[PDB]
Formats: C-alpha cells, sequence, structure tokens
RNA sequence: CAGCCACCCGAGAUUGAGCAAUAACAGGUCUGUGAUGCCCUUAGAUGUCCGGGGCUGCACGCGCGCUACACUGACUGGCUCAGCGUGUGCCUACCCUACGCCGGCAGGCGCGGGUAACCCGUUGAACCCCAUUCGUGAUGGGGAUCGGGGAUUGCAAUUAUUCCCCAUGAACGAGGAAUUCCCAGUAAGUGCGGGUCAUAAGCUUGCGUUGAUUAAGUCCCUGCCCUUUGUACACACCGCCCGU
C-alpha cells in the first residue's frame, strides 16, 4: 500500500532535500537571503550572483 | 578662573625643580576645569607632557581590565580625594601633587647595557617623562594594592599613599620603590 | 514494610479519574499531543498491547510483543503486563511497575557504548 | 534664524539654533545644568563662563541633539553652542574682540571650535578585535 | 519592637545549633528552604521595618517567622515557591525540616535501576545531571 | 572563611563612638571603623542615623565615599 | 640631494582593507562537488521509499576561550544615548512583530503595520550616570554542583538538551617555570546584529558604545637566508660518505 503511504512523514525542517541547490552536497548550508548553496558553489559562482569584493 | 573642579585654585603651584614645568604642568593652559577631555595625546611624541596632569593621574588609577571603558567613574573618584586632600592636609592637593612628583620622581635606574655581554646591569639616567609615568604607575599599584580586598575604600588608600609620599615619607610604598630602584642602582654601577 | 504509592493514587483510580486533575497530576509530559492531535499508522499498537494482555498464561508472563516504533500513550493501561522493548538490534525484555506511569516508554530504552578499554601505553608519551 | 554650522563628536551632532531671546541655553527641553550623566555639566559651562557668562545679553540658544553615547554628545553639543557664539559674532559685530575670545579659548583647548575626524574602525577577521589576534597555539 | 538587647545565636528546628551572627533578611538563611528572596519577600511584607540587626532580633519576630514558614499560605503563598511542590512518593505538598525524612525522599537510585532507567543510574555514580559532555576535559576529582 | 563581628548593641555604638567621632576632623565611615573598632556596616548605619539627628555637615554622598564634615 | 625631525594654518600633515609578482610545494581537502584512476563494489546497492541507538562514553598533561576571586565593586532603582544590519516564502508552517482579555515563565484570537528610511524605530533600549540591606565573608563577589511545575515554534527533548521559580555557595584569596596579543577612537570593558538555526551561541563574522602611561626604538635568545665566504652537496644536509 506505498501508493498511498508514500511521504508519510512530513520532514519540513531538515533540508535533506532542501540541501545546496546545485548538487548532492551539504555541511555549510547558508540561508543568507534564501542562497541554498554550500560555500563552494558560491564562492566559485559568486561573480554571477552579484557580490563583488571591495572591502 | 581656572580653578580645578571650579574648587581648586590652579594659581598657586610651585614645581621647585628649576627646569621642569614643561614636563610636570598643571598650571599650563591645557589645565581645565575638569580633567576629562578624551585621549588626544597619546598618539604623538612629547605631546603627552602637554597633557594636564589631573587627566595623566585619573587614567592612571584607571587600569586592570575592570574599569577600562568606564572614565567618568574615574572622574568622580578623583573629584574624590581631591575634595579629601582638601581637607586632610589643610592645603590645595596641587601642591602635595607637585611635591609627590618631584620626590617619587626616580632619577638613577638599572638597565642592561651592552652589544656582547648579558652579565650584569649599568646605571641610567631615567628621563622626566619616563620617570613621572613610572612614580605613578608606583602610585597607582599601591592605591590598588592599598584597597584591594581590604575594608579601605578608594579615594583614601590612594590619598594615604599620596600623602606620605608627598613629603618624602619612606613608608609609602612608592617612595620604598623609588629608594629601592636607587639601591639598585647603587648596586649596578 | 516500606510504603510506596503515587502521591494518593493507583492506576485503578486513574483510569477513574478523568485527565483534568490528571494534568495536574502530569509532569509536563505527553499533554500537547492531544491538542496537536494524532496521526495515521497509529491505530495498531494499542490494539496489539491490549489483544496480548486479554490472555495470559498462568505463571508465566505475558507474551513478547516486538515494537520497532516509538509510540506516544496517554493511558496506565499498559501497567500490569509486560513489553519487548527496542535496544538497536534486539528486543530487550521489562517488567512494567508503578514507575512506569509518570515516564514514557521510550525512558526505558538506554543504549550507549564505548569503543574498548586501555590505557597511555607505547604510543602515547606526552 | 538657522546659522548652525554642525558641531560634531564621533557619530553624534548637536544643532544650535541662536536668536535673540533670554540668555538661557537649553538643550532639548533640558537646561544645561542638568544632563543625564549627571558629571559633565562643568564640561558645559567651561565655554561660557570662560570667554565669559557676560557675554550672554538676550541670546536663546537652543541645541538640539542626536546620536550615540551621552560624552559623545558633549564636546559637541559645546562644540554646537560656540559655533553659534562664532556666527553671532561674525554676523554683525565686532572682530576685535571675537579675536580675542577665540585666542583665549583656543589656548584653552582646541575641541571647541575644529571637530575630532576620529571614528571607530572596522575589526579584521582572524581576530577578536580589529588588531588584537588570537593566541598562537603552540 | 524595637529594643536593643535581644541578640541570642541559635534558632530553634531540632534542637540542634546555627549561626546568629548574620543580619535581618539574612540571618534566618540558615534554614534550608528560607533564605534568599523567600526571606526576603516574608521580611518585606511581614509589615516590619528591616532597618533591624541581630541585635535587634525579637522572639516575636521569630514565633512569626516560623508560624509563616510552618505554612506558605499566610500571605497565600503557593507551594512551588518553596523547594518542594507535590512530594515524591507520598502525596504530600511541603517541605520538612531537620534531617532523616526529607533527605529519605532523595534517595533516587535503586528504584530507577530496577526499571533500568538512566537517571537512576546517572545519580548512582554521582555523575552529571545537568548533561555535562565528558571526553577528556575537567580539572576536577582527582588531579 | 570565618565570619564573626560585632552584633551586639551595647556601650560601643553611642559611647566612645559618639563621643569620639564628633571630636575628630575627618569622618568617614571607613575612618570610623577603622580609628574606634567599629563595623563600617553599622559605622554607616549609625551616621545617617546621627544626620537624620542633624549633627554634621555633609558635602556628597556616595556608595563608597559620603563626604562629611564637623558643623556643631 | 633623496630624504628625516620640529612649527603655524588646516577638517585632514601615516584613516582601514580587497586586489598582491616570477616560480613552487609531493602542506589539507577524493568525508565540498552530476570534475575524476586497475582492487572490495559484478545488484550481496556503508544513508538511499520507511527510518525506532552512533563523534550524546571517565582517572589526568599548560589546545582558542567562559564567568570570577571583589568595596574603581555584584548589588532595590532613579534617570535615560546607539550603529551595520536581519525581516510573510520555489515540495518554505516557520519572518519581524504596534493593543483588549488572561496568563510572573513561553503564549490563544482579533482589528492589521511591513517589501520594505513607509511597520515596529526615535533599535525610548542595551555599558555607565551609584538614593537598598552590603564591610572581608561561604550570606548578597563565586547558580558552580538538588526535585518538582507552566509549556511555544518540535509526531519523536530519554544526558530537567534549548523558554523560567524555589532551594544546592564546591572551588577561586588575581595564580611556578616556560609564555598569546596590543600603538589612537588602538588595546581594553561593554552590549546589539549576520552565520549555524524546532524560536536557538560559551564559537565565528560585523556593528556600535565607553575608552590608556603604554614606546615613535632596537634586532635579544624570534623567524625571514640579503651580501661576503666554504663545500667532496645538485635526489641539493632528511645530502654525501668512511671502516669494522
Amino acid at each position: 500500500g506505498h501508493q498511498q503511504l508514500y511521504w508519510s512523514h512530513p520532514r519540513k525542517f531538515g533540508q535533506g532535500s532542501r540541501s545546496c541547490r546545485v548538487c548532492s552536497n551539504r555541511h555549510g548550508l547558508i540561508r543568507k537571503y534564501g542562497l541554498n548553496m554550500c560555500r563552494q558553489c558560491f564562492r566559485q559562482y559568486a561573480k554571477d550572483i552579484g557580490f563583488i569584493k571591495l572591502d | 578662573d581656572i580653578k580645578l573642579f571650579g574648587k581648586w585654585s590652579t594659581d598657586d603651584v610651585q614645581i621647585n625643580d628649576i627646569s621642569l614645568q614643561d614636563y610636570i604642568a598643571v598650571k599650563e593652559k591645557y589645565a581645565k576645569y575638569l580633567p576629562h577631555s578624551a585621549g588626544r595625546y597619546a598618539a604623538k611624541r612629547f605631546r603627552k607632557a602637554q597633557c594636564p596632569i589631573v587627566e595623566r593621574l585619573t587614567n592612571s588609577m584607571m587600569m586592570h581590565g575592570r574599569n577600562n571603558g568606564k572614565k567618568l567613574m574615574t572622574v568622580r573618584i578623583v573629584k574624590h580625594a581631591f575634595e579629601i586632600i582638601h581637607l586632610l592636609t589643610g592645603e590645595n592637593p596641587l601642591q602635595v601633587l607637585v611635591n609627590a612628583i618631584i620626590n617619587s620622581g626616580p632619577r638613577e635606574d638599572s638597565t642592561r647595557i651592552g652589544r656582547a655581554g648579558t652579565v650584569r646591569r649599568q646605571a641610567v639616567d631615567v628621563s622626566p617623562l619616563r620617570r613621572v609615568n613610572q612614580a605613578i604607575w608606583l602610585l597607582c599599584t599601591g592605591a590598588r594594592e592599598a584597597a584591594f580586598r581590604n575594608i579601605k575604600t578608594i579615594a583614601e588608600c590612594l590619598a594615604d599613599e599620596l600623602i606620605n609620599a608627598a613629603k618624602g615619607s619612606s613608608n609609602s610604598y612608592a617612595i620604598k620603590k623609588k629608594d629601592e630602584l636607587e639601591r639598585v642602582a647603587k648596586s649596578n654601577r | 514494610f516500606r510504603k510506596f504509592t503515587y502521591r494518593g493514587v493507583d492506576l485503578d483510580q486513574l483510569l477513574d479519574m478523568s485527565y483534568e486533575q490528571l494534568m495536574q497530576l502530569y509532569s509536563a509530559r505527553q499533554r500537547r499531543r492531544l491538542n496537536r492531535g494524532l496521526r495515521r499508522k497509529q491505530h495498531s499498537l494499542l490494539k496489539r498491547l491490549r489483544k496480548a494482555k486479554k490472555e495470559a498464561p498462568p505463571m508465566e508472563k505475558p507474551e513478547v510483543v516486538k515494537t520497532h516504533l516509538r509510540d506516544m500513550i496517554i493511558l496506565p493501561e499498559m501497567v500490569g503486563s509486560m513489553v519487548g522493548v527496542y535496544n538497536g538490534k534486539t528486543f530487550n525484555q521489562v517488567e512494567i511497575k508503578p514507575e512506569m506511569i509518570g515516564h514514557y516508554l521510550g525512558e526505558f530504552s538506554i543504549t550507549y557504548k564505548p569503543v574498548k578499554h586501555g590505557r597511555p601505553g607505547i604510543g602515547a608519551t606526552h | 534664524q538657522s546659522v548652525q554650522v554642525f558641531g560634531r563628536k564621533k557619530t553624534a551632532t548637536a544643532v544650535a539654533h541662536c536668536k535673540r531671546g533670554n540668555g538661557l541655553i537649553k538643550v532639548n527641553g533640558r537646561p544645561l545644568e542638568m544632563i543625564e550623566p549627571r558629571t559633565l555639566q562643568y564640561k558645559l559651562l567651561e565655554p561660557v563662563l570662560l570667554l565669559g557668562k557676560e557675554r550672554f545679553a538676550g541670546v536663546d540658544i537652543r541645541v538640539r541633539v542626536k546620536g550615540g553615547g551621552h560624552v559623545a554628545q558633549i564636546y559637541a553639543i559645546r562644540q554646537s553652542i560656540s559655533k553659534a557664539l562664532v556666527a553671532y559674532y561674525q554676523k554683525y559685530v565686532d572682530e576685535a574682540s571675537k579675536k580675542e575670545i577665540k585666542d583665549i579659548l583656543i589656548q584653552y583647548d582646541r575641541t571647541l571650535l575644529v571637530a575630532d575626524p576620529r571614528r571607530c574602525e572596522s575589526k579584521k577577521f582572524g581576530g577578536p578585535g580589529a588588531r588584537a589576534r588570537y593566541q598562537k597555539s603552540y | 519592637l524595637v529594643i536593643p538587647e535581644k541578640f541570642q545565636h541559635i534558632l530553634r528546628v531540632l534542637n540542634t545549633n546555627i549561626d546568629g551572627r548574620r543580619k535581618i533578611a539574612f540571618a534566618i538563611t540558615a534554614i534550608k528552604g528560607v533564605g534568599r528572596r523567600y526571606a526576603h519577600v516574608v521580611l518585606r511584607k511581614a509589615d516590619i521595618d528591616l532597618t533591624k540587626r541581630a541585635g535587634e532580633l525579637t522572639e516575636d519576630e521569630v514565633e512569626r517567622v516560623i508560624t509563616i514558614m510552618q505554612n506558605p499560605r499566610q500571605y497565600k503563598i503557593p507551594d512551588w515557591f518553596l523547594n518542594r511542590q507535590k512530594d515524591v512518593k507520598d502525596g504530600k505538598y511541603s517541605q520538612v525540616l531537620a534531617n532523616g525524612l526529607d533527605n529519605k525522599l532523595r534517595e533516587d537510585l535503586e528504584r530507577l535501576k530496577k526499571i533500568r532507567a538512566h537517571r537512576g543510574l546517572r545519580h548512582f555514580w554521582g555523575l552529571r545531571v545537568r548533561g555535562q559532555h565528558t571526553k577528556t576535559t575537567g580539572r576536577r576529582g582527582r588531579t | 572563611d570565618k565570619l564573626n563581628n560585632l552584633v551586639l548593641f551595647d556601650k560601643a555604638t553611642y559611647d566612645k563612638l559618639c563621643k569620639e567621632v564628633p571630636n575628630y576632623k575627618l569622618i568617614t565611615p571607613a575612618v570610623v571603623s577603622e580609628r574606634l573598632k567599629i563595623r563600617g556596616s553599622l559605622a554607616r548605619a549609625a551616621l545617617q542615623e546621627l544626620l537624620s539627628k542633624g549633627l554634621i555637615k555633609l558635602v556628597s554622598k556616595h556608595r563608597a565615599q559620603v563626604i562629611y564634615t564637623r558643623n556643631t
């Protein structure tokens, strides 16, 4: 009866399925302004986001 | 009028060191109603002597990681013991202050001297600026330890140390430190 | 000889007593599940324990119950029987006694463990 | 009239509205004799009695303040008062006594007219403070 | 009311001896539950001047304080403000003075080991209750 | 360590205290406590009580610096 | 001369940081990755649908740091001053959050305020502004060590993990040798914010607030190998090499 039993428990607090939006990676997710990436993808892809370094 | 805190007269001080009023000054035009002007002299050199020495005190009994950032407390605590020396000796606190700065102020110290040896020390002359710095440091160290863990409050331990250092009394911790400096200068020629 | 009670009430009284002053007897636990409500997959454990309790062998303990779910329980009807609770790879056997009420079933599952026994030896000097 | 030209210290500032009034100086609904720290009142009466309490002969000065820190407001409230006095004394009346009082308060100190450009620097990562760094692990 | 000479070293609990040097609002901290803000509030609402000292500690004061500490409902004080709300192993609601009756309740090490509970075993070895994680770090106990 | 001080009301707070504090020129709770063997806390309490009696001249008040001088 | 040191004016006579070479490492990361090399993995698939333990252990060695040892002070409370920010939304309830009723403690419904300097906000804030027992202690410095109860985001708080009320004063009298870090709005004291986030900070990253005598020097004993010099090394001293 898995067809009506599929996805029984709503996992809403966890980010297993809400991990970094790029790939199958975790351990360092940041939700500043809703990035939903880890540090790796953000830093390598920060040139297209619009975040620049002049501090 | 430019009297200190509006109650201690400033036209009465006599350093009596021939030529030292440029390195110990409470008469100078920088001497203001209060010893609070915020830190601006420490940036450059030989500008520290232009400080009104009341400010140097209220910042020297201002230390030890429990007082830093509490300068208004230091100004209140110097008003305290200024109005207390006003009655203990019956004279202006500036006179006993200059007496303390002219006696406690060291002359001879001992330092390591040489490019190739490390055996002993050599006698050196401590300049007026460094002498007032270390004299006020000894005064504040005594005043901290004299009221540390003790029932005696501030403005009286400081007061006692100031009065028995201003007259040249060797009973003072600062004056015994001065004597120790002089004797170690004797014992390391 | 020594006297033990549950603050003037027993399982029978608490069965007769409604939840009104039961909440006053409740420490802090298992109260908000009523306001939250019970979800699906949660109707068979009570039936299974009651069915087991109906037939109790003479001079023998109630039949072992294999449970893989930590089920929140709201009533003392469990007290007076035995439960086979979860350890991690086996099912450990538990006698129920008046301490069960005032506590949760999951509080009897204590499982934690070291690596091995040893002392600082040849490898570790400093 | 608004002859206000700032008067500042740190991030706190004061604006010294000046007019032909009663000679009473007001600080946002409270007299300068009563300020929250209860300790810097002499720092506020310093300029007026240094240059002379007789100068105020019907001049109403209301200073409005805004910024962080009480003592940070002071050294700027009094700076604003001195600026307002300078503007009033430059607008119509002579300069000889203006230069006299200016020399007197300039030899008194420097923080009555010209602001302190100092400001709190940023903190650099890899340490607890801007210049302090963590302890070395051996 | 006010009297210069009432200073006595001992207050009566179970005929034992206590200290009597502490001042008022602090001399009744010798009781296990009374003290802190409990003694402060009972003296605060006791309708007496609190400037009194140890020497002016009257017997009427002590009698009223003992009565007020017997039951909390003198000023309608709830039982949880005392160290003991509804008791364990009995249906009482009050803290008991002296020793051998209240401390009998605290021994909570065997029965939880009967149900193989973690709390009883933790209190059996004298370990941490707040849950201080122990890996190697710690400088108390053996040195 | 060990707390043990004078808490008894006897001929120490009125006599030798009201007869030796007025005659001295500097009066401080610490000074009264040290020079008259008395407790500083009770020194403050008694000084407040006698100020309520009105036999001193007050300059300023603080938690640790209450400035008194002889007036009468 | 390049320049260095003093001085008057002046807001300012060294404001702070990101960019930073040629060339290289066998320093860490295959546990960051839908970027990847023979072995176990050939469906007997070290999580994969569901998900009920695991880096959540006790005898001790100076691993960044934490509140203190007190009277420059914790402490009834009087007065009142902040700046970066963060903020209702794709399998994203949950974000801030102006009142009535109740409820000390978190929180129930509503009229609304907010995509934003419009809403909290005038971050009324917060450190301090010293009128209260406090006096050298085991009580009020030192919640660091007990059992009960209201409960909001959390089916699942079992090591009250995290939101508090009563009781618990152990140790610490500013601490050996070796020894971090600090020149101006700096060190330092102080609270707010972002990261993680069931609403979450003893950590880190920013911000303010309060705010020094620290010396405008030398190379010690610390590294950085610049010049001269020696070399039998060039895999470059973790080299080379002699003999039993």
